[PDB]
C-alpha cells in the first residue's frame, strides 16, 4: 500500500548544479530522483548528506590568567642609600618599586633624623593572593572540514571535504570553497571554567606592554611569571614632623576585576564536542554563527543503464508508536526497514499519514533488517501514522492520543490549506 | 597558474641606525589576516617573526610590529640595531597554494670606515701542488663599493683573479673582501715583487701593500 | 624544553638517482604537529615542497613533483623523512624540515645541501697563510673541493670574535674559499693558532698550525 509521498523528480536534460550555505551547527539532507530524459519510468535516487562543521584551530598556549590584589608599602631610612637595604616587597611575585634616593629634605622629615640629603624613601607596589582564573589561547591558523556522503543509484561514496579538497566521482562533484567565520587569526580565546562552558574572545590582548588592569596583565607562563607594570605615577605625601608616607594615584582594580565589571562588552562563544591537544583545538560551534559555501554538480552523462541493473530494494513496516498527535507534544515511530539486493544503501524514512509527512530520519541501511526511529510533531485525531519510503509505505499504521539541528530537503510537494486546522 | 602573487619590493635604500623603518608586502588577492613575516640572516636559517599579521613570534624583540589594509601590509621596526640587518619575507596562507614572497634586504647606514688591507704570500705546502696563490684581505670597511687591483713588478694584471665579498656584519655593520691571484710555479718564479692596491671612497689616494720574493 | 631540529642525509647524487633525507626533532610533542619540508636554492626565495599530518594518512605535495617526492614520519623516534625519486638538475637546493602550523612555519632546522650533478667528489687542500705590529691577521686557504659545504673554525671554534669566513667561488667544478682571523700581536706567534677545516663528502679533517 503506497501513497504519493515521493521525492522531487528532476529530468536530466542539463547538468544539475547547486550552491549551498550551510550554517555552523546544521546538517543538510538533500535528496531527489534523477530521471532519464529518454524514459519517464527510469529514475535513480540521488542522496546528499553533509555533516556539521568541524573547526580546527592551530593555537598558541598563552598560559593561565592570574588575579591579584593591589598593595602599597613605604620604607623610610635616615642614613645610607636606597640600594643598600632590602624590603619585604622585593621578594613578592610581582613588584614595582620607585625610590626617592638622596631626596631627604626637611619638610618631609620625621621628628627623628635632623638631616638633609642623606635619607632614603622607598615605595613598593606588590601583588598578593595570585590565583588562576582562566586559560588563554591565541589563534594561529584556522581550518574548516565537513564530512559528505553521496548516494547515486547503487554507488555510495563518502569523504571528508576540506577547503583544499573536493569529493570528486565519475558523475558527482562536491567542493567546499568559502567559509564565513566569526573567528579569525590573532584572536585570544579565554576559558574561565572548563571547555564545554564556552569562553570569551579578546582582540587587544596585551603581549609586549602590559599594564595592571589590561586583559592579560598577570600571566602564569610555563617558563615562569610574567608581571606587568603599573598605570600611574608615584608621589610623596608628607606633613611636618611626620614620617613621609607614599601615595599612588593610579589603577587599583586588576585586569580580571575590570573584565568582570564590563564582561558584557566582550564577544562570547560556545563549544560542543571539544578536543584540545598541544597544538590544536577542535570543536563544533553550536551558535550557528558560521556559514560554509558548498558547490555540487552532477553531470547529465549518468549512464542510466549501468545504474539501473539490480537496484536497492527496500521494504518497511510500522511496529511501534509512542507520543501524542498534538502540535507540541510529539511522537516517536519505530520502523523495521529491510534492505535487499544491496550491501549498503543510504536513504531516509519518513513518518507520513494519508495526507502529510510530519518527520523524517536519514539512515545508512545494511543488507537485512534495520530498526529506524522517526520523531514527528503534528497530526490530527484520526491520523494513522505509517512508515514510508519514497513511494511505498507500510501495510498498516498506528494512532496516538491527546530544532534538532537537522535540515530536510526532499522536494516533496507539501499539502496546501486542506491540511490546516482539520 | 592561478596562484596569488606576493609582491615584495627589493632594493631598499640604506637607513641610519636607531631610526624607524617600514617594509611593505603587496598581494595580488585579499588574504585578510593570513600573513606571516620571516627573517633570514646571512648564512643562517629563516626565522618566524610575526604571525597572524599582528602577533609577535616567541623570541622576537618588542621593537617589531606589523599591520596592513586590504592586500597592502607593512612591517615596522623601531630603534634599529646592527643585528636585525637581513632579508625579510612575507607568506600568505589563506588559500592553497601557500606562496612566499620575493625578499627585502636591509642595510644599516654607519660612518665610513677605512679597510684593513693585508697581503699573504703562497705557502710552502701550496708550492708542492705546482701552483701559487697570493691572497689579499680587505676587512671591516664601509660602504661596500670598493675596487681592487693587482700589480706584478709594476705591470697591471687583470686575469686569473678570483675574489668574493661578504655580507654586512651583524656586529659592526662592515663589509669584507678577499681577492686571490692564482698562477703556476713556472710563472711565479719569473717575477719578484707582487702588489695589491685598493681604491675606496674613504681616501682618493689608493692604499698599497706589496712584498718581494 | 627547548625545540631543536637537525637535518641529515644530504650530499651529492647523480642526475637520475634516488635520495632519502632525514630530520630528527626534539623538545616538543612530535605526534601533535603537522610537518613539512621547504627548500631554498642558492640565493633564491623559499619554496614549500611537502606536508604531512599527524598520523600520516594525509600528505600534500606540489604539482611539479608528481609522485617523485614521498614524505613520511616516525612518531616512535620523532623523525621526519623525505624520499626522492630520480632527481633532476633543478632540485639542487638546501632543504629544511619545518613545523607546519597549517600555514606559517614557526620553527626551522639547520638545513642540508642536496647537489644533483654528474661530477665526482674531490678532496680539498688546506694551506696556511703566514704574514709577509699592532693587530696581526692570519689566513687559511681551502682550495679545490667539491661539493659544498665546508666547516672552518679556529681553536675548536672558540675564536668567534674577529673571524671572517668568505663565500666560496665556483671555478669549473672546483670550489675554493678562504678564512681570515685577527688576533693581537702579543698572542701570535706567542700562542699556537690552529685552523680547523672539515669536508663531509670527502671525509676530510685537517688541522693546520700557522707558523712563519
Ligand atoms: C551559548 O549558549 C547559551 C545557552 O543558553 C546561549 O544563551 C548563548 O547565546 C550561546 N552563545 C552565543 C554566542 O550564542
Amino acid at each position: 500500500t503506497d501513497t504519493a509521498h515521493g521525492s522531487g523528480i528532476i529530468p536530466m536534460r542539463t547538468d544539475l548544479e547547486l550552491d549551498f550555505s550551510l550554517p555552523s551547527s546544521a546538517s543538510y539532507t538533500y535528496r531527489r530522483q534523477l530521471q532519464n530524459p529518454a524514459n519517464e519510468q527510469e529514475k535513480i535516487p540521488f542522496h546528499l548528506q553533509i555533516s556539521k562543521q568541524v573547526i580546527h584551530a592551530e593555537i598558541q598556549h598563552l598560559g593561565h590568567w592570574m588575579d591579584g590584589t593591589f598593595n602599597l608599602k613605604t620604607a623610610f631610612h635616615c642614613y645610607g642609600s636606597c640600594e643598600k637595604y632590602a624590603y619585604p616587597w622585593q621578594t613578592a611575585g610581582c613588584f614595582i618599586e620607585k625610590d626617592y634616593e638622596y631626596e631627604s629634605g626637611w619638610g618631609c622629615n620625621p621628628p627623628d633624623c635632623p638631616g638633609v640629603g642623606t635619607g632614603c624613601t622607598a615605595c613598593g607596589v606588590y601583588l598578593d593572593k595570585l590565583k588562576s582564573v582562566g586559560k588563554a589561547f591565541k589563534i594561529v591558523s584556522l581550518r574548516y572540514t565537513r564530512k559528505a556522503c553521496i548516494q547515486l543509484g547503487t554507488e555510495q561514496t563518502c569523504k571528508s571535504v576540506d577547503s583544499n579538497d573536493c569529493l570528486v566521482t565519475t558523475s558527482v562533484k562536491v567542493c567546499l570553497i568559502g567559509t564565513v567565520s566569526k573567528f579569525q587569526p590573532s584572536d585570544t580565546l579565554l576559558f574561565l571554567g572548563p571547555l564545554e562552558q564556552g569562553g570569551l574572545i579578546f582582540k587587544q590582548w596585551c603581549t609586549t606592554t602590559c599594564q595592571f588592569g589590561d586583559p592579560g596583565d598577570i600571566m602564569s607562563t610555563p617558563v615562569g611569571m610574567k608581571c606587568p607594570e603599573l598605570n600611574g605615577s608615584f608621589r610623596k605625601k608628607c606633613a611636618f614632623a611626620t614620617t613621609p608616607v607614599c601615595q599612588f594615584d593610579g589603577n587599583t582594580l586588576s585586569g580580571y576585576k575590570r573584565m568582570i565589571a564590563t564582561k558584557d562588552s566582550f564577544q562570547s562563544f560556545n563549544v560542543t564536542e571539544p578536543h584540545i591537544s598541544a597544538s590544536s583545538l577542535e570543536w563544533i560551534d553550536p551558535d550557528s554563527s558560521l556559514r560554509d559555501h558548498i558547490n555540487v554538480i552532477v553531470g547529465r552523462d549518468l549512464s542510466f543503464q549501468d545504474l539501473s541493473e539490480t537496484p536497492c530494494q527496500v521494504d518497511l513496516a510500522t511496529t511501534s508508536i509512542d507520543g501524542a498527535w498534538g502540535s507540541g507534544v510529539g511522537f516517536n515511530l519505530v520502523c523495521s526497514v529491510s534492505l535487499t539486493e544491496c550491501s549498503t544503501f543510504l536513504t531516509s524514512i519518513k513518518a507520513c499519514d494519508s495526507a502529510m509527512c510530519y518527520g523524517s530520519t536519514t539512515a545508512n541501511l545494511l543488507r537485512g533488517q534495520n530498526t529506524v526511529h522517526i520523531v514527528g510533531k503534528g497530526g490530527h485525531s484520526g491520523s494513522k501514522f505509517m512508515c514510508c519510503h519514497d513511494t511505498k509505505c507500510s501495510s498498516t499504521g498506528l494512532v496516538a492520543a491527546a530544532d534538532s539541528d537537522k535540515i530536510f530537503d526532499d522536494g516533496a510537494p507539501e499539502c496546501g490549506i486542506s491540511c490546516w486546522f482539520t | 597558474t592561478g596562484d596569488i602573487v606576493m609582491t615584495q619590493s627589493p632594493a631598499f635604500p640604506p637607513v641610519s641606525l636607531g631610526d624607524t623603518v617600514t617594509i611593505t608586502c603587496q598581494a595580488s588577492q585579499s588574504v585578510y589576516k593570513n600573513l606571516a613575516w620571516y627573517q633570514q640572516k646571512p648564512g643562517k636559517s629563516p626565522r618566524l617573526l610575526i604571525f597572524g599579521m599582528s602577533s609577535l613570534a616567541d623570541g622576537v624583540p618588542s621593537r617589531f610590529s606589523a599591520s596592513g589594509s586590504d592586500k597592502q601590509y607593512s612591517l615596522k621596526i623601531r630603534g634599529l640595531q646592527p643585528e636585525d640587518a637581513a632579508i625579510y619575507y612575507c607568506q600568505q596562507h589563506y588559500i592553497a597554494p601557500y606562496t612566499f614572497g620575493a625578499g627585502t634586504r636591509l642595510e644599516i647606514k654607519r660612518t665610513d670606515a677605512a679597510p684593513t688591507v693585508s697581503i699573504f704570500p703562497p705557502s710552502s705546502e701550496q708550492l708542492t701542488s705546482g701552483g701559487a696563490s697570493v691572497v689579499c684581505f680587505l676587512n671591516n670597511f664601509y660602504p661596500k663599493d670598493i675596487n681592487v687591483k693587482w700589480k706584478i713588478d709594476g705591470s697591471e694584471r687583470q686575469n686569473g683573479v678570483l675574489n668574493s665579498w661578504t655580507d654586512q656584519d651583524s656586529k659592526d655593520s662592515t663589509y669584507s673582501m678577499s681577492s686571490t691571484l692564482t698562477l703556476t710555479k713556472d710563472e711565479y718564479e719569473r717575477h719578484n715583487s707582487y702588489t695589491c692596491e685598493a681604491t675606496h671612497k674613504t681616501s682618493t689616494s689608493p692604499i698599497v701593500k706589496s712584498f718581494n720574493r | 624544553g627547548q625545540v631543536q631540529m637537525k637535518e641529515s642525509g644530504g650530499g651529492l647524487v647523480q642526475p637520475g638517482k634516488s635520495l632519502k633525507l632525514s630530520c630528527a626533532a626534539s623538545g616538543f610533542t612530535f605526534s601533535d604537529f603537522w610537518m613539512s619540508w621547504v627548500r631554498q636554492p642558492s640565493g633564491k626565495g623559499l619554496e614549500w615542497v611537502a606536508r604531512i599530518n599527524t598520523n600520516g594518512d594525509t600528505t600534500h605535495y606540489t604539482d611539479d613533483m608528481k609522485g617523485r617526492f614521498t614524505i613520511s614520519r616516525d612518531n616512535a623516534k620523532t623523525t621526519l623523512y623525505l624520499e626522492m625519486s630520480p632527481l633532476k638538475s633543478e632540485d639542487t637546493a638546501m632543504y629544511y624540515c619545518t613545523r607546519d602550523r597549517l600555514g606559517p612555519f614557526d620553527y626551522w632546522g639547520q638545513g642540508t645541501t642536496v647537489t644533483v650533478s654528474s661530477a665526482t667528489t674531490k678532496g680539498p687542500s688546506v694551506y696556511p697563510l703566514a704574514p709577509g705590529n699592532s693587530m696581526v691577521t692570519l689566513g687559511c686557504l681551502v682550495k679545490g673541493y667539491f661539493p659544498e659545504p665546508v666547516t672552518v673554525t679556529w681553536n675548536s671554534g672558540s675564536l668567534s670574535s674577529g673571524v671572517h669566513t668568505f663565500p666560496a667561488v665556483l671555478q669549473s667544478d672546483l670550489y675554493t674559499l678562504s678564512s681570515s682571523v685577527t688576533v693581537p700581536s702579543s698572542t701570535w706567534p706567542s700562542q699556537t693558532v690552529t685552523c680547523n677545516v672539515a669536508h663531509p663528502a670527502s671525509s676530510t679533517k685537517v688541522d693546520k698550525k700557522i707558523v712563519p
